[PDB]
């Protein structure tokens, strides 16, 4: 059995969306279909039902009116519609096959996230965190300010790895994502040892190299 | 509406041990049509448990969900190290579906205090007109600590984020950021930049500082 959702991706605040997953491995004229999100950091949401038997759509409230749910059965494929999108909307999409009393939902695809923001492409700016005076040291990287994600930051070119920690991005109030990453070293190495990290991001053809001097 | 409340939030326990998680519903869920999920961080939720006590197929026996009512609650009867996961109640015995918020089953290990360390702003962002000062809190358990962010020992509320990475794959730790953020007006009109770290590992706070110059 397998469902394989498309379509997601970033979209305007009151943009629109339409999402596709397509079924195999059961029959799936014979299956409701439901949407399932997962807003980043947060559980599960059930968005939307459509029967098999002789359809009949259900929504969440936050979605009812803006959201519409369909399906192909020809062509072995949930749909849904979603208009006057909202920055909450932002979400992974999971379709799922409902099998009720014989299953719950006992079918789920991959998921595809779609993010909804005003934001507009920008690559980040990255500030060392620069090590100071038992034996040992912390520095890393700060980039800061960039959209959309994701960024990559390797130590040294990838022969930096042991006490490396490449926090998860966070959304700041401004609406561009932030990230630290930090290493910690032997003090003794500092003035000694050269520490670069490596930042790329893709979305904006983005690539820093950055020495974080003591 | 059907409101589903886990607990506990967080269940810390050893592999081999038993997990006793609870799901609990507002009114009672009809046919006793209630789902158990487990899901691992990037990936799709899995059933496990339908119709309160059902096993989905291939879903290893030690997984077992029982009650009624409003009481449901799933068993792990040992945990093994691929059971360390999120775990999703979900109802579907109306027209309006829904989930409880979840249960983290994390590994349980050794208290382990951070190590603190604070890093002033770049001089290069300062031109910029902000000022960033970061805090690290490394390689600790158990994940809840507090860090208390202080300017000119003024307790700071509502600029600073939090971000914490998954327990660490090789000793089950976590690390921490915490990321102040002033502008650089606010920055240069004060000396003391001090971070205030309250953890199980340590008797009393550590306070991490640095003087602005």
């Amino acid at each position: 059995v397998q469902l394989v959702e498309s379509g997601g991706g970033l979209v305007q605040p009151g943009g629109s969306l339409r999402l596709s997953c397509a079924a195999s491995g059961f029959t799936f004229r014979n299956s409701a279909m439901h949407w399932v999100r997962q807003a980043p950091g947060k559980g599960l949401e059930w968005v939307s039902s459509i029967w098999y038997s002789g359809s009949n759509t259900y929504y969440a409230d936050s979605v009812k009116g803006r959201f519409t749910i369909s399906r192909d059965n020809s062509k072995n494929t949930l749909y849904l519609q979603m208009n006057s999108l909202r920055a909450e909307d932002t979400a992974v999409y999971y379709c799922a096959r409902f099998a009720g009393g014989w299953g719950a939902y006992d079918v789920w695809g991959q998921g595809t996230l779609v993010t909804v923001s005003s934001a507009s492409t920008k690559g980040p700016s990255v500030f060392p965190l620069a090590p100071s005076s038992g034996g040992t040291a912390a520095l890393g990287c700060l980039v800061k300010d960039y959209f959309p994600e994701p960024v990559t930051v390797s130590w040294n070119s990838g022969a930096l790895t042991s006490g490396v920690h490449t926090f998860p991005a966070v959304l700041q109030s401004s609406g561009l994502y932030s990230l630290s990453s930090v290493v910690t070293v032997p003090s003794s190495s500092l003035g000694t040892q050269t520490y670069i990290c490596n930042v790329n991001h893709k979305p904006s053809n983005t690539k820093v190299d950055k020495k974080v001097e003591p | 509406d059907i409101v589903l409340t886990q607990s506990p939030a967080t269940l810390s326990l050893s592999p081999g041990e038993r997990a006793t998680l609870s799901c609990r519903a507002s009114q009672s869920v009809s046919s006793n049509y209630l789902a158990w999920y487990q899901q691992k961080p990037g990936q799709a939720p899995r059933l496990l448990i339908y119709d309160s006590s059902s096993r989905a197929t291939g879903v290893p026996a030690r997984f077992s969900g029982s009650g009624s009512g409003t009481d449901f609650t799933l068993t792990i009867s040992s945990l093994e190290p691929e059971d360390f996961a999120v775990y999703y109640c979900h109802q579907y015995s109306d027209i309006s579906p829904t989930f409880g918020q979840g249960t983290k089953v994390e590994i349980k290990r050794t208290v382990a205090a951070p190590s603190v360390f604070i890093f002033p702003p770049s001089d290069e962002q300062l031109k910029s007109g902000t000022a960033s000062v970061v805090c690290l809190l490394n390689n600790f358990y158990p994940r809840e600590a507090k860090v208390q962010w202080k300017v000119d020992n003024a307790l700071q509320s509502g600029n600073s984020q939090e971000s914490v990475t998954e327990q660490d794959s090789k000793d089950s730790t976590y690390s921490l950021s915490s990321t102040l953020t002033l502008s650089k007006a606010d920055y240069e009109k004060h000396k003391v930049y001090a971070c205030e770290v309250t953890h199980q590992g340590l008797s009393s706070p550590v306070t991490k500082s640095f003087n602005r110059g």
